[PDB]
């Protein structure tokens, strides 16, 4: 009523992540696994550094 | 280093493991180092007018 523009509520900050859907936590999932392949070919005596 | 790294450039192209060419190496180097303690010869028997003498063989090798 104070102004013509009426902005809209937003819930959460700007710039905050998005949120529920399908493959948030494969996502996470998949982060595990990049780093796991840092690490896979270190092991036992014939790895690498 | 590098003559031990660019033959073993070689060496990678043939598909051997690094773990054993580097156990190569330290077997060779231990055996080549076994080898030349026994081959050179001890000064501690001379007097010291030759002991002089072996270090001008070596002054005049490193100036």
């Amino acid at each position: 009523n104070f102004g013509s523009q009426t902005p809209t509520i937003v819930v959460l900050k700007e710039g905050t992540d998005a949120s529920q859907g399908k493959g948030q936590i494969i996502s996470n999932i998949n982060a595990c696994v990049a780093v796991q392949e840092a690490l896979k070919p270190t092991l036992g005596p014939l790895g690498s550094d | 280093a590098s003559a031990l790294l660019d033959q073993a450039l070689e060496l990678i192209q043939k598909g051997i493991h690094p773990i054993k060419i580097a156990n190569g190496f330290d077997e060779a180097a231990k055996l080549a180092i076994s080898k030349l303690e026994e081959t050179c010869d001890d000064i501690s028997a001379s007097n010291d007018e030759l002991f002089r003498d072996f270090l001008l063989r070596a002054a005049k090798t490193s100036l």
